[PDB]
């Protein structure tokens, strides 16, 4: 038993 | 401000001003568009020089994050801009505006991934991130009524959308385990030790982002499993961080041999 | 402490970077280091505090020289650039680049087009970047897009006849030489300021002059597509003409006027701007 | 009688998103 998490939008700020 | 947000029943709409930055310069509506997808607006209103998307929650790449009380839906207004008089210039820069919906919520195994501070003590935005700083990633699995459990990554990885198998993306985790970020250039990519529970599974990654791409984010997207709490770890679940120190893998727990299949790049069971 | 030392010698600079440039606890490659546009080598390294030095002649590796009443400034920069990824697709540091100045104290009229007897009889010209005023000049950093360039062009006043200033030409692109790739047009066509003639630019030429000899002009701030240096060098060809000669299709300065949708001289007959539309503007 | 004079280098923010406020 598993599964598949997104985690994001991670945002890069300059 | 220029972005209004309706979280409805089973679908968001945002609302822009082309006046996006206050300048009275109006931008072009075709040089917006809603999530890593790119959909295209629904509808404009040209008397106040609006731009409007509508897209059910789980369309155009959103994200969507279970908490304990509310589930949380993620996306992005992304502004690229059409191609200046002569194209090897640039005069209005691009732009990408976080989009958040909250809603209450209302036996299973639930996985989740969190953005932890770098104490780990509270969760943190997804914003604000410059190359140099740490993500320090949080994977854990609920406590249900059943048996206590182990955690482990089967691998992560970034990429521009949600969709892992797009072009670009990079490979954080791989081989059933193995942190091979950590393996290259002068990275500090490790799992951390020891564990909170044995259903707990941190580890901390090198801020990176993908050439040529100029909304600078990243999706991760992870394969977790789990295993029973007192199973011994092996070449198919385990927890390896490369050291460069000691040129050596170091597993979370379990035998040092464990992670000999990391540096040969397979760790199939065959 | 200090991050860059800089010696500005008789006829050289000596500059020397610590390591720890960024004081993250992480020290960058020596080989990431050079000099100027054209990244020279470093000269010389110290592992006892972790530092690097470079040492190149005042007119070495892309240097570039302002000449002012009373002083010459030498100025070139050291740039970061990290090594690629093992990974090529991605980038975990960004390129840097560091500002590098040198001071130094400088030491029968005649006309250019009929001679110059004398060493000593030669004109000087000079780009300065102003204030948004134009009363004193101004610094080299701090820019941003929808920020305006203030440029005064002028050429020296010394025993010599009265001359008109013009700008043939300027082109922007990432190193001193202007043929490089990428590289963009801001004045061409001999005088036409063709950076305002398109999208939503205000950049134009300054009317009227403060003197003959000085000609001036506003041009809205841009970068190149793909640059992560951040920065811009402006090469112009000046020339001039005698102080009180018609302005023509070869000699003048032109700027488009989107409210009129016309071009404008700064001086002479409307009709010269013509050939700016046409693009050529050159004599049969 | 013509010259050709170099202004630079100059230099701009590192933020390739910056806009106003
Ligand atoms: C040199 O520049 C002078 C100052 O601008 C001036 O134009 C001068 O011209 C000579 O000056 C004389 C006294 O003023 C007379 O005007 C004479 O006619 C004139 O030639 C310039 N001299 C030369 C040789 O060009």
């Amino acid at each position: 038993v598993a599964a598949d998490v997104v985690i994001g939008p991670v945002l890069l700020s300059a | 401000t220029p972005v209004a947000v309706q979280c409805q029943e089973a679908q968001l709409v945002v609302t822009v001003h082309r006046d996006l930055f206050g300048t009275g310069r109006l931008i072009n509506a075709a040089d917006l568009t809603l999530g890593p997808a790119a959909c295209k607006h629904s509808s404009l209103n040209a008397a106040h020089n609006t731009v409007t998307f509508a897209a059910g929650l789980h369309e155009c790449g959103s994200v969507v994050q279970v908490t304990p009380d509310t589930l949380i839906y993620r996306t992005l207004i992304n502004y690229d801009p059409s191609p200046a008089s002569n194209p090897v210039i640039i005069r209005t820069n691009p732009a990408v505006i976080p989009i958040e919906c909250h809603y209450p919520r209302r036996e299973r195994l639930v996985f989740s991934l969190r953005l932890m501070s770098d104490d780990w003590s509270t969760e943190r935005p997804f914003t604000g991130f410059q190359l140099g700083d740490i993500l320090n990633i949080q994977a854990e699995v609920s406590t249900e009524n059943h048996v206590p459990l182990r955690l482990f990554v089967d691998s992560c990885v970034a990429a521009l959308s949600p969709d892992g198998d797009s072009s670009p993306h990079y490979a954080i985790i791989d081989f059933n385990g193995c942190l091979v970020d950590g393996r290259v250039d002068d990275t500090s990519s490790a799992f951390i030790t020891p564990r909170p529970r044995e259903d707990v599974l941190r580890f901390r990654i090198d801020v990176f982002r993908f050439a040529g791409d100029n909304r600078n984010l990243i999706y991760i997207t992870c394969h977790l499993k789990v295993t029973p709490a007192d199973q011994g770890p092996d070449p198919q679940n385990k927890a390896c961080s490369f050291n460069k120190a000691r040129n050596t893998w170091v597993p979370v727990e379990g035998s040092r041999d464990v992670c000999n299949c990391c540096e040969t790049g397979n760790c199939e069971p065959p």
